[PDB]
RNA sequence: UUAAGUGAAUAAGGGCGCACGGUGGAUGCCUUGGCACUAGGAGCCGAUGAAGGACGGGACUAACACCGAUAUGCUUUGGGGAGCUGUAAGUAAGCUAUGAUCCAGAGAUUUCCGAAUGGGGGAACCCAAUAUCUUUUAUAGGAUAUUACUUUUCAGUGAAUACAUAGCUGAUUAGAGGUAGACGCAGAGAACUGAAACAUCUUAGUACCUGCAGGAAGAGAAAGAAAAUUCGAUUCCCUGAGUAGCGGCGAGCGAAACGGGAAGAGCCCAAACCAACAAGCUUGUUGGGGUUGUAGGACUCCGAUAUGGUAGUCUGUUAGUAUAGUUGAAGGAUUUGGAAAAUUCCGCUAAAGAGGGUGAAAGCCCCGUAGACGAAAUGCUGACAACACCUAGGAGGAUCCUGAGUACGGCGGAACACGAGAAAUUCCGUCGGAAUCCGCGGGGACCAUCCCGCAAGGCUAAAUACUCCCUAGUGACCGAUAGUGAACCAGUACCGUGAGGGAAAGGUGAAAAGCACCCCGGAAGGGGAGUGAAAUAGAUCCUGAAACCGUGUGCCUACAACAAGUCAAAGCUCGUUAAUGAGUGAUGGCGUGCCUUUUGUAGAAUGAACCGGCGAGUUACGAUUGCAUGCGAGGUUAAGUCGAAGAGACGGAGCCGCAGCGAAAGCGAGUCUGAAUAGGGCGAAUGAGUAUGUAGUCGUAGACCCGAAACCAUGUGAUCUA
RNA sequence: GGUAGCGGAGAAAUUCCAAACGAACUUGGAGAUAGCUGGUUCUCUCCGAAAUAGCUUUAGGGCUAGCCUCGGAAUUGAGAA
RNA sequence: AUAUCCGGGAGUCAGACUGCGAGUGAUAAGAUCCGUAGUCGAAAGGGAAACAGCCCAGACCACCAGCUAAGGUCCCAAAAU
RNA sequence: AGGUGUAGUGGUAGGAGAGCGUUCUAAGGGCGUUGAAGGUCGAUCGUGAGGACGGCUGGAGCGCUUAGAAGUGAGAAUGCCGGUAUGAGUAGCGAAAGACAGGUGAGAAUCCUGUCCACCGUAUGACUAAGGUUUCCUGGGGAAGGCUCGUCCGCCCAGGGU
RNA sequence: CAAGCGACUGUUUAUCAAAAACACAGGUCUCUGCAAAAUCGUAAGAUGAAGUAUAGGGGCUGACGCCUGCCCGGUGCUGGA
RNA sequence: AGGUAGCGAAAUUCCUUGUCGGGUAAGUUCCGACCCGCACGAAAGGCGUAACGAUUUGGGCACUGUCUCAACGAGAGACUCGGUGAAAUUUUAGUACCUGUGAAGAUGCAGGUUACCCGCGACAGGACGGAAAGACCCCAUGGAGCUUUACUGUAGUUUGAU
RNA sequence: AGAAGGGAGCUUGACUGCGAGACCUACAAGUCGAGCAGGGACGAAAGUCGGGCUUAGUGAUCCGGUGGUUCCGCAUGGAA
């Protein structure tokens, strides 16, 4: 028989057309910019949650740095005098320590410390 | 197709020039009222499977329909004048309320006629018994002439 | 089609011709004819109606590829020597029809 | 106080989200109409004026439909039984139980143009002759009839020119045009195309043009097919077979007979000879006679005036049938609702549970359906009768007959699947040119032998092709961008000098109940009030998408260079399919669209303004492989017949497989090569096929879709311009 | 009023023949042909090339081979390092 | 842990740069033509500021976890002033 | 039925496999005026095509399961048709003189009347052939047409006129 | 005032060329005895002409003035045979 | 058979702006002359020529906004307001500069620099701006028109046989 | 140069049927070949010889000519 166009082309366009809402003027309205720019969305979704973990990385580890240096330490010297200790803690939980528990942040470092100068 | 639409012999316009699409015909396919490319023509369906294929699908309809006690057979089917509700009353009779395949004997003008305005009957002849007649239903009554008949035909 | 190199079939000579006379026989070998009892009379209308030999065409040849095991009086257009000595050897006969 | 520092809020406009509107007409549902077919009907109409038109006819009439100065109808025969005066309302005036409207059969009327046909003409107009009638005192005026051309036959007149003949006048007779854009036969006859170019060839004897048709046509009753020994007109279907062959032996082209089916049917002349008549012993007319190949007939003998047959006729009679019709079962409540057919409850009818309509979805409300029944009239068909028309057996061969400028041959073309080829068979042009029963033709050059037939005369039903129309239906066909170009006043509007090209455009509601009245406004249009179940159903009227346009405002925005997102993120505003929620977003990191085409494109290459709809590997027949099922050394039927446009049954002709090898004779589990028991090639040893389905790919077809410049063949144009 | 497309007409320019004439217009053959350009619409999973040789009136086309993929058979395991 | 072989289905026949070995060229060319390896093609990620073909390295996915490669560690900008 | 272990899971041309969704058919089983399809919104589910569930709109039909058949999926073809944007409130409004008074009217630079002014005058006058074919006259009208306006018109309506 | 080109008036590429291009009167060659040659047409029938060599067709040249040389081997034409 | 008369750097002369003379302050053009005529030449005529030409060419007089070198004035458009209201184009655009990079010429990439938001009148450097599927160039075993001692045919013409 | 170069005698193996197995190769082709049989040349014999030191000296098919032939011969014998 004859199948018509029906509603399907419709409906897949307008899902499309819900995941541009936000974007610039024609963009979330013409379906051929909206899809245009979902696709590139995705690429820079995709790409971005890899960056994201990049991102945190060099935060903790600038932070830590401040950190270390306020106990008389740099950041290098620091993560390879907990090495030493066996000190396991990551840079995310030295960079909360860092800013939200400078006490305990102090301790690592002096065991840090400890550990070069043996 | 584009050739059996109305007109369009002409070239729209002229190839080079004009700024449009090169057209070659307003009957075109991607013309709104144009020929439709490929589609529908008329042809047959019908194919035939090997004779012996035919006759084990016969059998195995009915030999279904026995192991399955779906069989139900009547040693004759008798109306003086053609009555609905009569033979509405020996399906009662025979517990028959579902879908049922009523076969007779050839000559049964008055049970053919009595029985075929029920909307879950459907009547056939022994020697008119088709594979689809008899997967359609859910029983099967036969007269025991019409059985002997089948028997004959297989 | 090969692209414009001359095709495999220009390059080839055509041999040989077809005898308007041509007469090609029904084969029947032995095997098949230990399908008969011991006595039968093996007949052109006997392999037909047995569905052996559906189409005769110039005539029933007999081939001795098998064993023959049955003694049989066979009658067919032609028979092979070897075929022949088989029947025979069976103790059956062969007649030329 | 002073100094230094930090520092919100604000928006002219804009952004995002959200809400509500407008525009527009997608989507859904629906359908007036289409598409493809099946069964039957009918396959022609015209000088007795056609097809197709023009102009007219109504109480008002622009259009359509109907009709034709007897005009929106007349008579008549049937049917039908209460309304009717079409679409189309409205007023108006009428008709109808003394039967209207309406329906069917048969008639009457049927202006003008148009073959047109008294003459003319730029179709639907103009202008005559002759006769009769009529108007006027009369002329003028009006009415009806007849008057084209050619053909056939007859008569009469009648030239050069004697008789004649031709011509001429009249009568008689018959054609003259149109279609159904189909089917048939015949004349004439392309090109693009394929051959990967191209002249043979192919496309094709196709398209186009022209003639002639007929409901079918054509073919047809053996100078046949054959060589199993036989068959016994033709046509068509299956098969033979993509075989034999043809072919720049390329591309391609491509049989036939046998076998199986559908359907079947045979007959008349010419000649000899006889008789009659007429004429110049023959030489015509008529009638008889006669009709062919195991030769027939004439003729001469005898012997029967029977028996059978028919593709005869407005010959009646009869039956059936088509074209109007009649009859035709069975439901009420309850719940919901504007409405019930939905629902629940109990019932009933069914030879009817096909289908349609009805205020939603109805076997039981309506129209119907199954079934029964019906014909004044006119067709059509079948019988029956009548009438007409055909239909003799056997024996004899002395003689006579049995198709001539024919057969055939040379030359040149063509048709045969067969392209001149070794080319038979058939035909056309040209020239030559037989025999005739002790004869003649064919059996694919040719000869002999044998076999089969008997040309140069004609006719013939059925099986086959097609469908503009008519009737009843059907569809895993369309559902308004589809389906016919056209569902709608479409071949219209519109474009064009013309041939010719050619659209768009369906939907209020169950019912108009189509919004009385009021209010603003000149109106348009609104607001109320009403109608309605609903009017955000108000006629641009169902649903009412998107682009696009606007209004409100939660958050953000006036130091910022931004394919505009993404990841991180305060603040603010909100509260969900309750989910480690939603909107917005200062600020920070990262980041050159999509497609096509390319070695390589963000590309300063291509394509898209945007949104919506439509828009491209399909089908048929064949080849082949995988998968699947049935059967298996077997597998399987085709056409066709019966049957629901079904399954199925029958049908074994045929096709594949079971044996190969060889160019072939031929041999055969081998065979070919060869001197060879050799070696080697291909086979067997060392078996699986076949039917159907399904999918992949290929081939022939437009073959996935769109696009040339061009080529060819009919037509239309010198109203521009030379 | 006459001449019409295989044509006409041309104090001649390939000039005119109904607003484009080295050959009008229209309809048809006809869906001409197009080894060329453009386009070819849902998803995920497995695998994954080539841009080379030979021949070609062949060079931006094609054919066989090479390289990819799917299925299958089988051997004293024939591949790779 | 592939190889052949049999069969169904293809696509490909414009390649580019880089290193190395040659020719052509002026031992010019992002030149041209072979050989050889790689990458691109058909490969995202990190480095080379940007930068198909270079260096490191092959993305089934989730993580605000860890270790490294090339390359880096004064600020832009992660890490030794 | 699943579990463990190891390994593997970039990809154009292209091959293979397995699915999503669309319309229709058949059978079964269902949903619909207590509201079908369609539309719209939502913070929903699945590995993907995609699937539910609610609110609103809507007013009649439509799912589901299994199998079948397909005019079965669009974003690109300077694609076809329709609608609507952008440029824009931008170009343009087609060779020239008008002014004022009075009037008409809901409304007048634009209609009527008056006055003066100006323009053509081998004409921009008067006839007539062709061509057009009702455009002529009278009375009304202001939707559209008129490149603005309009009370006016070669337009529309109703009558008439050779 | 002077030079080129064309004698002159005319004609032409409607819509990019008006000219030195075409035409022209004049020159020359050649065909044609009339059912002429030439042309349209299958043909019939036409034009040429209701003309007749002082006419008609065709080629070239291009008012006028002065002039127009050499080559007949080749190719055509004409005659021979 | 070897070009005669006449003409000649020519509408013909490449070298070439030949050389000489004239005209100018200065002359690749123009005129006169010369003759090595690349490659004039006698009816596809040679040479000359009064008259003629919207013909080509050089000089002169007059004349001037042609120019030195630009100024002012009139009108129409542009501009502002009222009415009316298109178009080509357009992947979405919050649309800077430099140097660099890259398919080797970037508003958009890198680095740096500059830049508050929105317009209006102006100008055209860029958007390899718009318009036209380059016409040049090459290619396609494309097309068409034209030519001939290309091939194969053929109308016509002619000759013979019949 | 244990010749493949040079001379001489006799010769025709510059044989017929073939050919395990290899090389080359997209195909079509191209190349090498021991060995077997027939009948030989030279040589006493062993043995060598299916051209030449090796590698170029060539052209598919269609269509024709010529020679041979236990093949076919469109009813049959012939013929074509
Ligand atoms: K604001
Ligand atoms: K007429
Ligand atoms: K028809
Ligand atoms: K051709
Ligand atoms: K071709
Ligand atoms: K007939
Ligand atoms: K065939
Ligand atoms: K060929
Ligand atoms: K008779
Ligand atoms: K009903
Ligand atoms: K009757
Ligand atoms: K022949
Ligand atoms: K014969
Ligand atoms: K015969
Ligand atoms: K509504
Ligand atoms: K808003
Ligand atoms: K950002
Ligand atoms: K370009
Ligand atoms: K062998
Ligand atoms: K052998
Ligand atoms: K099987
Ligand atoms: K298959
Ligand atoms: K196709
Ligand atoms: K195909
Ligand atoms: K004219
Ligand atoms: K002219
Ligand atoms: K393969
Ligand atoms: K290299
Ligand atoms: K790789
Ligand atoms: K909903
Ligand atoms: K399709
Ligand atoms: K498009
Ligand atoms: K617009
Ligand atoms: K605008
Ligand atoms: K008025
Ligand atoms: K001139
Ligand atoms: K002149
Ligand atoms: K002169
Ligand atoms: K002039
Ligand atoms: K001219
Ligand atoms: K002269
Ligand atoms: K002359
Ligand atoms: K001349
Ligand atoms: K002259
Ligand atoms: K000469
Ligand atoms: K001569
Ligand atoms: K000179
Ligand atoms: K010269
Ligand atoms: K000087
Ligand atoms: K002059
Ligand atoms: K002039
Ligand atoms: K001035
Ligand atoms: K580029
Ligand atoms: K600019
Ligand atoms: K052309
Ligand atoms: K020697
Ligand atoms: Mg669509
Ligand atoms: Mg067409
Ligand atoms: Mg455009
Ligand atoms: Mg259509
Ligand atoms: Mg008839
Ligand atoms: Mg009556
Ligand atoms: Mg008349
Ligand atoms: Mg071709
Ligand atoms: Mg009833
Ligand atoms: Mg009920
Ligand atoms: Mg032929
Ligand atoms: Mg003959
Ligand atoms: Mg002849
Ligand atoms: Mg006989
Ligand atoms: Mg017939
Ligand atoms: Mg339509
Ligand atoms: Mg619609
Ligand atoms: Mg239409
Ligand atoms: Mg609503
Ligand atoms: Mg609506
Ligand atoms: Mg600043
Ligand atoms: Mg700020
Ligand atoms: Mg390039
Ligand atoms: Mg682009
Ligand atoms: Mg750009
Ligand atoms: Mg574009
Ligand atoms: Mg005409
Ligand atoms: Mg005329
Ligand atoms: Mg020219
Ligand atoms: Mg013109
Ligand atoms: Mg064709
Ligand atoms: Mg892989
Ligand atoms: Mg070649
Ligand atoms: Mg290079
Ligand atoms: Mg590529
Ligand atoms: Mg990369
Ligand atoms: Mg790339
Ligand atoms: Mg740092
Ligand atoms: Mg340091
Ligand atoms: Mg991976
Ligand atoms: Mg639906
Ligand atoms: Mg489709
Ligand atoms: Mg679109
Ligand atoms: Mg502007
Ligand atoms: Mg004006
Ligand atoms: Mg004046
Ligand atoms: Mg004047
Ligand atoms: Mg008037
Ligand atoms: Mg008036
Ligand atoms: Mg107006
Ligand atoms: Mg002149
Ligand atoms: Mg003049
Ligand atoms: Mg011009
Ligand atoms: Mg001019
Ligand atoms: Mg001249
Ligand atoms: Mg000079
Ligand atoms: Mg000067
Ligand atoms: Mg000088
Ligand atoms: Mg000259
Ligand atoms: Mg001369
Ligand atoms: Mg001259
Ligand atoms: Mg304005
Ligand atoms: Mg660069
Ligand atoms: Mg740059
Ligand atoms: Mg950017
Ligand atoms: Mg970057
Ligand atoms: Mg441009
Ligand atoms: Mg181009
Ligand atoms: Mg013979
Ligand atoms: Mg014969």
């Amino acid at each position: 028989a004859r199948v018509k166009g029906g509603t399907v082309t419709r409906k897949r366009r307008k899902k499309v057309l819900k995941l541009a809402k936000g974007y610039y003027g024609s963009k979330h309205t013409l379906f051929k910019s909206a899809k245009e720019q979902v696709m590139n969305s995705y690429y820079y979704a995709f790409r971005d949650r890899r960056q994201k973990k990049r991102d945190f990385r060099k935060l903790w580890i600038a932070r830590i740095n401040a950190a270390a240096r306020m106990n008389g330490l740099s950041y290098s010297k620091l993560m390879h005098g907990l090495k030493l200790a066996e000190i396991d803690i990551n840079r995310k939980m030295l960079a909360d320590l860092a800013v939200n528990d400078a006490a305990a942040f102090t301790a690592l470092a002096e065991q840090a410390k400890d550990a070069l100068s043996k | 197709n584009r050739s059996a639409v109305r007109g369009g012999g002409r070239k729209p316009w002229r190839q080079k020039g004009t700024g449009r699409a090169r057209q070659g015909s307003i009957r075109s396919p991607q013309w709104r009222g144009g020929g439709v490319v490929f589609g529908p023509t008329p042809r047959s369906y019908s194919y035939k499977f090997p004779k012996k294929v035919r006759r084990l699908a016969m059998k195995s309809v009915l030999s279904d329909k026995v192991a399955e006690n779906n069989l139900v057979a009547v040693e004759g089917l008798s109306f003086d004048a053609p009555k609905t509700k009569e033979f509405k009353q020996v399906l009662a009779n025979l517990s028959i309320d579902t879908k049922v395949l009523v076969v007779l004997e050839n000559g049964n003008d008055f049970a053919a006629l009595s029985a075929r305005n029920l909307p879950n009957v459907s009547v056939v002849t022994s020697d008119n018994v088709s594979v689809l007649d008899v997967v359609s239903a859910n029983k099967v009554l036969a007269t025991q002439t019409a059985l002997t008949q089948i028997e004959e035909v297989l | 089609f090969e692209g414009g190199q001359t095709p495999l079939f220009r390059r080839l000579p055509k041999r040989g011709f077809t005898n308007i006379n041509r007469k090609d026989y029904a084969v029947v070998n032995l095997d098949t004819l230990n399908r008969f009892e011991d006595g039968t009379e093996v007949t052109p209308v006997v392999l037909k109606e047995a569905g052996i030999v559906k189409n005769e065409k110039a005539g029933i040849k007999v081939l001795a590829d098998g064993e023959l095991t049955k003694k049989l009086t066979v009658k067919a257009a032609k028979f092979s020597k070897s075929a022949q000595e088989a029947i025979e050897a069976a103790g059956g006969s062969i007649e030329v029809i």
